[PDB]
């Protein structure tokens, strides 16, 4: 396909040229060719082997949880709710032009819910997802009890070292580490069948009911109401919530009039976000905005009429790195015990990582790479009567002591906060920490804050975060942890990692991988489980530069820590990512090795650099555990790519000649109310971030088959962006040109935008230029204008006297493409643009020929061109010359006649 | 080849039996309930843990517990003999070297394909061999298993393949036609002895080495495993013997050794020492690693099935092609005359 | 002539070749093809009892001429046929003609010009089927073919009453019992001459010595060559005290007696060599795919058993024979073991009489006369080495060539193979080429001392290997081979290889044979297997006692001061005082050795580390050597010396020293090395390998730890166990095997905390079955396993034995 395929609205795909002109006819509404209702909208895309895959989502889907019975998950047949989502393929059934014909069409079905997995979400509960508006303070939560009065409780620290003993404490020096935070108040959590708020309160740690579902309705709904009311065209004072009903449309949450729809349908509705195919398979993954708890793998051999089963993440286990990093995410998720009745969680039931806020997807051979965020799951004590605990969530740092032998391994691997609390703040000498300065009687002895007393009787049940922290409490470990800012006092200063908050996951998943996940999907009766060992998982911090004025040499918290963030959040303490795209490098490797490909992904304030080893399609690793898994590699933006909005994200190209991806933002995706129900007036414009590769690739000489430092990435702000025009397109024709389509009022206009050392800029004259089309698919020829054909002149026919060219036969000068260069004078448009001239026979004594010129795209174009097998009749000249005669084989023979006939 | 033989004192058959439970004590290696010979066994390795890998007692080769093994017992004096895995490769099986770069070689051996990929430059943290496994049980349950290999060859898609073909085994020199033949000469079969030994003692069962006793008649208490030493009367008892070993019927065809990177082979985390001993950390660099091989360079061949017979292969610098068919129009040249 | 479709392409199991790559001025393939059709009744051709294998094979061949085709068609660079060569049919052939500089004469759209005539032979070269092809490196056009009777292919589907195994299946009408074959009964004292055995040093050389005991003294040994024209005047290792079992007559390795119908060779050394027709034979030939005259035939070459043979190492005349001689001699046929380095009890693929020789009698020397003065002498041999039909078409096969010369390496050895018969590639034949390629020469040499020049620095593999050897070839290595290549620019050969005998290195003690009847049977010939066998209990304090000493304690009452059996506790302890009465003070000469009365005793390792013929970094150093595989043991490949493999002489020369010593005198001041002579060149072909490689690039419990990563066929699981109370345990490694305890009370009680483990605290996995007085006394064992002889009571410590 020599075509580019632009996402018009919703539901309607066309075909551009390289001339940023649409093919005729080839505006097609895919939603109504796919037979689904006018409420389906196109969600992803992608080509593969030249055929077109759609992922469509309903508007009006409404999914339901019965914790009793067993088919517990289903969709809402009375009234109409059964809206399923779908992924279809299309191919291109003509030869001349786009007719879009429909092939396959699979329904992505709810998961099937075991028993085991029923009574974890029974309990389970789901923090409402955070926005653009969603401040440091309204994310912050009350700090719950301390590990010592959890367990020795009201009472006293002069018997912490007599009792630690008898709680298998042994050697802790933490009695004041946190056992997490409260529920009472903050953001609202709330099981599957209920629905999230349009409020979210200004400081959590005052203004919300948190999990007090039946707190919310009688009392605090009707003061954040008065407080915070929906526009209607009112306003009103924001003094303790703000408002985000419009900003929550926006990431793709649905409504029954002014309320969300319960918790589960907005699970399902995100779910269904991006899709990736293979020869065997179609996977289906969720948005960046949401957490997601399952994907699909179809086989792309399901039968007609089939309802294909999404997988379980809480059944998928990932390669963490090593077992302890596993282990650390598993402790946290929430109690197990052989001892404890009734209390139900995805660890105490042998589930892992239930819950992850996906990058995105896509394939590379017959390989799904994926990236993205552990979302925060912890246990929290749903108890009821004297549990001290109560209505607490149970989370920790689990921040690496100052001590730790350092060199990566050492460092993932730290015993530090694996079982239980640990850290939270130190005054050695006078050098202040957060974290523990060590990790003599024996080893310092980590447990899980539920007093053995009550080990039998307390209800410990799983909740999910809308973020990647596991832990709210507003003390000043919880920033550190969030912003990257603890660090050792070495003589390196290496910085210590968490292993359960902002934890980055990534993967390259084989098709037995996908294989299992269908198998763990169609499970009779159990949860069956998969391993995915091609994964490894990454603590990635927001930057403490995206933060003002926090406190070192009255410690700052998440309830007083100030943003500054550049790129479309409030918040400046919960990560993000966004469009994972996979690319194979066009950069020769050495013969006998396979192609190179990587992946990028955009993250709060930097590129990541996923590496693979072609060869048996692993992750990059390299022999020494000291660096780091070089499978992953950060390289952070400058002021002006963290200027972009990072949540008007569009779409993500890569362009296999350049080697180059190109990320595109439509600032039209902005919500029309900001928290306050302020009109938001910065909705106009776009911008696309450049992504290129950094550093020695794999197996470029014999030096390369081994490497020990990880290629990496670079995000460029290009120069191609607007706050004043509405985007159609932006078609990468090659890495010296960019076409831009927009509206300026409401018709198309087409800028050209020029490489210059890096930076694009806008040229004028080849816009207008190649806008000039006269309504034709290309841009028009002129013959006395440096038009976007550059200009020819032709020779004047007496050339062929003067240089004697008469005298050959025309199939001689026809086969000698070096004298047909000499029939005209070209002047390039732009530099290193090229042009030759195509010879005809026209007759025994002369010839035509035709400009054969390169277009932006580095392509070359001539009279019976075509996009989509339609001719192009750019209107290139024809030129003839004319007057040649036989060469002379008649020497002998006429100077034999002549002098015979005087003789 | 799979081939290592194991001592055994009791067969499958009435009365005879041994059992996976509550007949051995993995925790309680102190004692003779441990089963540890400390006669006539293989050096350097372990019986009982051989007889647990082929499966020869409990249910991991076969649908029901084939309930054959060893036993240690203070209760009187004991014979025992070795018996074959079950498998009828041998070490003289090697077929084509084949050359895959300037430094790469490798060849089939048996069932496997094995590659020497690093001999020419060695590097520290690479164990210098990769390893592709057969999967065909049709193939590996045979009884004169390499006349079934129809070849091996570069290719010029940059791996090596090989051929094989189901349809080509052949039976042993005689069907026994008159006689129950005990002896059957067979490429994994020997005149292995009787060994005779002392009754074990219940407690501190190791503290001295195992005495042996007068051999020249203990025949006749044996008889069933005399039976077990040819290997198809092993296959029998393991229910690979006959068509219960089922899968395909035909399915000859072509294999491909595992994928490829410059990756591959590097162990350097398994290799070297700071606090241990180095087959140790190795042993837990291994252990997250059991489900995911191919990056140690270690797994199974890749197979496509054709149609009709194999009977071998002839090569160029551009194509393969199988029986003498595969030849094509040369596309790309046909403008040149 | 031109292109038949009735033949299609086939594998030879012995080789795997079937095609050829043309590479240079015109690329494409040869490649082996035969006739389709089924039902080939070989049966048919009739065997009677009252004649030899010749006349058969040739009817054999007769009917296969008749019954099948076979043809090396040329094909182009996309596979597309050419033309036909069916070597028994085609029209007009005939050689090639030269110019006087000897250039082929040649024009590329006419061909070659031909003379007219067939090459010399051409009456028997056309029965035979081409098995493998090969091009010229330097010069266009020339390539190389090898052909061999159809027999080698057909071998398996010959009858099978005449192409039998080695041992017999017998009718079984007693019921089977496999103790009836193997010959069993253990030695004894003869009851008419005690006597005899070595005298106890009555006076013990001061040497500035102090300490005394009251045990029993040293054993004298002594050899002199005296005046008398056939005997010594001394000879103390020709001593016999010991005799045979009588059991319905004597018990020995008597080849008549129990191979009533033994198995043979197809044919002999000296008639393959004769019979022309029999014989391997390469061919140089010319081709050019779209000439008028595009093939025609260069010169022909026997590939001449005789000229392997021939160049075979002088102690092969030999084979029942070795370096230790008259001591080792009897100590093997006392415990009814092959005597020698390759005698045809274990290896009757070599011998031209087969299993009809399988005894010790006659090895080339004089023994068994009623003096032992009197045996220990040079004489004429009974049986030679040889290379008979199976043995001879496993070392045919793998082709490569190098400037003007061209290799054969080799096969697997399937041509010939039987379930109990293991023919090998034993070595390595050359033709090369000469005037300009107008004239030709053949020879060939053995692996023993092509691999003379390896060490421990070229592997980077685990270091030790039974692979050594010295001034005799007594080491014989052999290989199935999988065949030889250019990587890159090196090239490299790959197979499978035979070791040394590393299950025979620990020894019996004489009369316990009754109780130990599998280690003996795997002396036998009877147990074909080449894995060690954990058997300590029956062993000698040493492999190396001579049999005059044994008899020293017959009722065990003393413990055997000088001979006894491997217990590893009960070992005599040296201390620092003890030393003066065992072994400082018995200084040896010219004419006097001396068995110690000391106690000697170790385990598997300890026995291997001492006797195996192990690799150093030395070349010719290795002084022991046990006995040869039965089959390969070992993975192997390498890079060759190309330069070197085309640059030495065609001709090997060996001379006196590489003799064995003419008399026990000689033997007894036996020197371990020496120069070259100067008509000699044996030392040159030492070098042709550059480097080895063996399995994984690990050192020590690290390379059993990959032995337990890798996966079994049968069932696709790991031997190390691990991905699924009470589980069970790994097989190869020790790692989680018993319990862990620190080495601190072991041996020497020092250097454990800082020069063993990186760490404080020296813990090793104590592994499957031990020894300790509790679970809390986890650490070492004292001396408390103190055993008896018999009923006598314990060992005995604090008694003036043992003081």
């Amino acid at each position: 396909a020599n075509t580019f395929l632009v996402k018009e609205d919703s539901k309607n795909v066309t075909a551009y040229t390289p001339f940023a002109t649409p093919i005729t006819d080839s505006k097609s509404d895919l939603v109504s060719l796919a037979q689904l209702d006018s409420s389906y909208q196109i969600a992803d895309q992608t080509i593969h082997n030249t055929n077109l895959f759609v992922l469509f989502k309903s508007r009006d889907v409404k999914v339901k949880y019965e914790s009793s019975g067993s088919n517990n998950i289903s969709f809402d047949s009375t009234s109409q709710g059964e809206k399923p989502s779908y992924v279809v393929e299309f191919t291109n059934s003509t030869n001349i032009g786009i007719k879009w014909t429909m092939v396959k069409k699979y329904q992505l079905d709810v998961p099937n819910v075991s028993s085991d997995m029923n009574q974890v979400l029974k309990n389970l509960i789901l923090e409402q997802p955070l926005t653009k508006y969603t401040l440091n303070s309204s994310l912050a939560k009350e700090k719950g009890k301390t590990q010592r009065e959890v367990h020795l409780g009201s009472g006293q620290a002069n018997q912490w070292t007599s009792q630690r003993n008898q709680h298998d404490l042994n050697n802790n020096p933490s009695p004041n580490a946190s056992t997490g935070f409260k529920l009472t108040t903050g953001n609202a959590y709330r099981k599957l069948s209920e629905s999230w708020p349009i409020y979210e309160p200004i400081d959590g740690t005052k203004q919300g009911k948190g999990k007090d579902s039946s707190g919310w309705s009688s009392t605090e709904e009707n003061e954040a109401k008065n407080d915070a009311p929906s526009v209607s065209g009112s306003s009103g004072t924001f003094n303790k919530y703000l408002n985000t009903k419009q900003a929550l449309e926006s990431i793709g949450i649905l409504f029954d009039d002014q309320t969300p729809r319960n918790v589960i349908t907005q699970l399902y509705y995100a779910s269904t976000s991006k899709l990736a195919v293979t020869n065997n398979h179609i996977v289906v993954m969720g948005n960046s905005f949401l957490p997601s708890m399952w994907y699909w793998v179809v086989e792309r051999s399901a039968q007609e009429n089939a309802s294909n089963k999404p997988t379980w993440f809480a059944n998928t286990n990932l390669d963490w790195g090593e077992d302890k990093q596993k282990q650390f995410v598993e402790n946290q998720l929430g109690y197990k015990e052989t001892t404890s009745t009734n209390s139900h969680n995805f660890h105490s039931k042998s589930f892992t990582q239930p819950a992850y806020l996906i990058s995105g997807i896509d394939s590379v051979n017959d390989q799904i790479i994926f990236s993205g965020f552990k979302a925060g799951s912890v246990g929290y004590d749903s108890s009821s009567s004297s549990s001290s605990t109560k209505d607490q969530a149970l989370a920790w740092s689990t921040t690496t002591s100052l001590d730790s032998k350092t060199g990566y391994k050492d460092l993932v691997t730290n015993d530090t906060g694996l079982n239980g609390p640990i850290n939270g703040s130190f005054s050695i000498q006078d050098t202040f920490s957060f974290v523990v300065p060590y990790s003599t009687t024996g080893p310092i002895k980590t447990a899980y804050p539920v007093k053995k007393d009550q080990k039998s009787t307390v209800k410990i049940n799983s909740l999910i975060n809308a973020t990647p922290l596991n832990s709210y409490g507003d003390e000043g470990i919880g920033v550190f942890d969030a912003l990257g800012l603890n660090y050792n006092f070495k003589s390196n200063q290496e910085r210590l990692p968490s292993r359960t908050d902002q934890i980055f996951v990534y993967g390259i998943v084989s098709p037995n991988e996908l294989r299992s996940a269908k198998s763990s999907a169609d499970s009779t009766g159990s949860d069956t489980k998969v391993n995915w060992s091609n994964t490894q998982s990454r603590y990635l911090p927001v930057p403490y530069n995206y933060s003002e004025g926090i406190i070192d040499a009255s410690v700052t918290t998440f309830s007083g820590l100030k943003s500054i963030a550049p790129d479309g959040f409030a918040n400046s303490i919960a990560n993000f990512s966004v469009g994972l795209k996979a690319g194979i490098d066009p950069n020769p490797v050495m013969s006998g090795k396979k192609a190179n490909y990587g992946a990028v992904v955009l993250t709060r304030g930097g590129v990541v650099r996923l590496n693979f080893n072609p060869g048996n399609d692993s992750l990059l690793s390299t022999t020494d555990n000291n660096i780091a898994p070089i499978s992953f590699s950060f390289t952070p933006f400058t002021a002006a790519e963290s200027a972009v909005d990072l949540t008007t994200f569009k779409e993500v190209t890569y362009n296999q000649e350049s080697g180059l991806w190109s990320y595109i933002f439509d600032s039209s995706l902005k919500p029309s109310h900001d928290g306050k129900q302020t009109p938001v007036t910065d909705n106009m414009g776009f911008s696309v971030i450049t992504v290129s590769r950094t550093g020695i690739e794999l197996n470029q000489d014999q030096a390369t088959t081994t490497l020990d430092v990880a290629p990496s990435a670079l995000a460029v702000q290009s120069g191609i962006q607007s706050t004043t025009q509405t985007l159609t397109g932006v078609l990468p024709l090659s890495e010296e040109f960019s076409a831009v389509i927009a509206k300026d009022s409401d018709q198309n206009k087409i800028d050209i935008y020029k490489n210059n050392n890096g930076l694009f800029e806008i040229d004028t004259q080849l816009s207008n230029s190649v806008a000039t089309n006269n309504g034709g698919l290309a841009p028009s020829y002129t013959e006395n204008r440096v038009d976007a054909w550059g200009k020819v002149e032709f020779a004047d026919n007496s050339v062929l006297q003067a240089r004697n060219l008469v005298d050959k036969t025309v199939d001689e000068i026809i086969n000698t493409p070096e004298i047909l260069n000499s029939f005209f004078r070209f002047t390039p448009a732009f530099e290193d643009q090229k042009a030759t001239l195509v010879a005809t026979k026209q007759s025994d004594t002369s010839l035509s020929v035709s400009p054969r010129i390169q277009f932006l795209d580095g392509n070359f174009y001539d009279l019976n061109s075509t996009i989509a097998g339609v001719p192009l009749n750019i209107g290139f000249p024809s030129r003839v010359f004319a007057g040649f005669a036989a060469l002379p084989a008649w020497v002998i023979p006429v100077s034999v006649g002549s002098s015979v006939g005087i003789l | 080849l799979g081939t290592i033989p194991v001592l055994i004192n009791k067969s499958g058959d009435s009365n005879d039996q041994f059992n996976k439970d509550s007949e051995q004590k993995w925790d309680k290696t102190e004692t003779n309930e441990g089963n540890l010979p400390g006669f006539g066994e293989v050096n350097g390795l372990y019986n009982a843990a051989l007889l647990h890998t082929y499966g020869f007692f409990g249910t991991n080769t076969n649908s029901t517990d084939p309930k054959i093994g060893f036993k240690a017992d203070s209760s009187s004096s004991s014979s025992s003999t070795l018996v074959g895995s079950g498998l009828n490769w041998t070490s003289q099986d090697v077929g084509n070297l084949v050359v895959i770069n300037d430094t790469s070689f490798g060849f089939q051996l048996g069932g496997w394909f094995i590659t020497f990929t690093d001999f020419i430059r060695p590097r520290t943290g690479y164990l210098g061999i990769t390893l592709s496994s057969l999967q065909d049980q049709t193939i590996i349950w045979a009884d004169q298993p390499w006349t079934s290999f129809k070849g091996s060859y570069l290719d010029s898609d940059g791996t090596p393949k090989s051929l094989w073909d189901p349809t080509a085994l052949k039976s042993l020199p005689n069907s026994s036609t008159t006689y129950d033949t005990n002896p059957t000469l067979s490429p994994s079969f020997q005149l292995y002895q009787p060994n005779k030994v002392k009754a074990y003692q219940t407690t501190n069962t190791y503290n001295k080495l195992i005495e042996p006793v007068d051999a020249t008649s203990a025949a006749t208490n044996m008889t069933s495993l005399l039976k077990l030493l040819t290997t198809k009367n092993i296959k029998a008892k393991l229910g690979k013997g006959t068509a219960s070993s089922q899968g395909n019927n035909n399915g000859g065809g072509v294999s491909q050794t595992i994928n490829t990177i410059t990756t591959t082979g590097n162990i350097s985390e398994g290799l070297k020492e700071e606090t241990s001993i180095q087959a140790e950390t190795l042993k837990k660099f291994f252990d997250s690693k059991q489900n995911n091989k191919s990056e140690i360079g270690i797994g199974d061949s890749t197979f496509t099935k054709m149609d009709g017979k194999l009977t071998g292969v002839v090569s160029t610098p551009l194509v393969n092609l199988i029986n003498g068919q595969g030849a094509t129009s040369d596309s790309d040249t046909e403008k040149i005359s | 002539q031109a292109v038949d479709e009735t033949l299609t392409p086939w594998t030879w199991n012995n080789n795997n070749f079937s095609s050829l790559k043309i590479t240079g001025e015109n690329p494409g393939s040869f490649g082996l093809v035969r006739s389709q059709n089924d039902n080939l009744n070989i049966s048919s051709v009739t065997k009677n009892s009252s004649d030899d294998n010749l006349k058969y094979l040739n009817a054999v061949e007769k009917y296969l001429d008749g019954q099948q085709n076979f043809a090396i068609r040329r094909y182009d660079n996309n596979g597309r046929a050419l033309y036909d060569i069916n070597l028994a049919k085609m029209e007009n052939p005939s050689t090639v003609q030269r110019g006087l500089n000897g250039e082929p004469i040649f024009d590329p759209f006419k061909g070659f010009g031909l003379t007219g005539n067939a090459p010399t032979d051409w009456n028997e070269i056309k029965g035979k089927v081409p098995v493998e092809v090969v091009q010229s490196p330097h010069s266009p056009n020339l390539y190389f073919v090898l052909l061999v009777p159809k027999v080698a292919l057909e071998y398996h589907n010959l009858n099978n009453q005449v192409v039998k195994e080695s041992l017999e299946v017998k009718a079984t009408q007693s019921s089977f019992n496999p103790t009836q074959r193997l010959q069993k009964d253990s030695p004894v004292k003869d009851s008419s001459k005690q006597g005899e055995k070595l005298s106890e040093t009555t006076a013990s050389s001061m040497s500035s010595g102090m300490a005394t005991s009251t045990r029993a003294k040293a054993l004298k040994v002594e050899v002199e060559r005296g005046s008398q024209s056939d005997s010594l005047l001394k000879n103390d290792f020709a001593k016999k005290p010991l005799k045979h079992k009588n059991s319905s007559g004597e018990v020995k390795l008597e080849a008549e007696k129990e191979f009533t119908e033994a198995w043979k060779p197809l044919l002999t050394t000296d008639q393959i060599a004769r019979e022309k027709g029999m014989g391997a034979t390469v061919v140089s030939f010319y081709d050019a795919p779209y000439s008028e005259n595009h093939t025609a035939f260069g010169l022909v070459d026997h590939i001449d058993p005789k000229k392997m043979v021939e160049n075979y190492p002088p102690s092969w005349k030999t084979p029942k024979w070795n370096h230790h001689g008259i001591w080792d001699y009897n100590a093997r046929n006392l415990l009814l073991q092959t005597t020698g380095f390759f005698n045809p009890r274990r290896h009757p693929e070599w011998f031209d009489e087969g299993q009809a020789k399988a005894d010790n009698t006659s090895p080339g020397f004089k023994v068994g006369d009623t003096d032992h003065k009197k045996d220990g002498f040079k004489k004429n041999s009974s049986s030679p080495i040889a290379l008979p039909f199976e043995a001879y078409f496993a070392n045919i096969g793998n082709m490569v060539a190098i400037g003007n010369s061209v290799f054969i390496f080799g096969g697997n050895g399937h041509a010939t193979k039987m379930f109990t018969t293991n023919p090998l590639s034993i070595g390595v034949f050359r033709i090369k080429y000469t005037d300009n390629f107008s004239k030709s020469s053949v020879t060939g040499w053995p692996y023993a001392v092509l691999f003379g020049g390896l060490i421990n620095p070229q592997t980077n593999g685990l270091k030790d290997l039974p692979l050594g050897t010295n001034r005799w070839f007594e080491y014989v290595p052999r290989m199935a081979v999988s065949g030889v290549k250019w990587v890159g620019n090196q090239l490299v050969l790959a197979g499978t290889l035979t070791m040394g005998d590393t299950a025979t290195v620990p020894r019996l003690k004489y009369d316990q044979l009754e109780k130990h009847l599998n280690l003996v049977a795997q002396g036998q010939g009877l147990l074909r297997e080449d894995l060690q066998i954990f058997t300590p209990y029956g062993w000698a304090n040493r492999p190396d006692i001579p049999v005059g000493a044994w008899l020293q304690d017959e009722m065990g009452s003393k413990f055997g001061p000088h001979y006894f059996l491997n217990n590893p506790d009960i070992q005599d302890n040296v201390n620092n005082d003890t030393v003066e009465a065992l072994i400082s003070s018995y200084k040896n000469t010219d004419k006097l050795k001396h068995v110690y009365p000391y106690r000697y005793s170790g385990l598997y390792a300890w026995q291997l580390f001492n006797w195996s013929n192990k690799l150093t970094n030395t070349p010719l150093s290795a002084n022991f050597v046990n006995e040869n595989s039965y089959a390969p043991n070992s993975l192997f490949a390498a890079i060759l010396n190309e330069d070197l493999l085309t640059g030495l002489s065609d001709k090997i020369f060996y001379g006196k020293e590489n003799e064995f010593a003419e008399n026990e005198a000689d033997r007894f001041n036996q020197l371990l090395s020496l120069n070259p002579n100067p008509n000699t060149n044996w030392a040159r072909y030492l070098n042709v390998v550059q480097r080895f490689t063996t399995g994984p690039n690990l050192d020590s419990s690290t390379f059993d730890q990959f032995l337990d990563f890798l996966p079994w066929i049968g069932n696709g699981k790991p031997f190390s166990n691990s991905p699924s109370s009470s589980t069970p345990l790994p097989t190869f490694s020790n790692i989680n095997v018993g319990v862990k305890s620190m080495i601190t009370q072991h041996l020497n009680k020092e250097n454990t905390r800082w020069v063993f483990i990186p760490n404080f605290s020296p813990d090793i996995w104590t592994g499957a079955g031990y020894r300790v007085q509790s679970a809390n006394q986890k650490n070492g064992i004292p001396f408390e396993q103190v055993k008896p002889s018999n009923n006598s009571t314990p060992f005995d410590p604090n008694s003036d034995d043992n003081k």
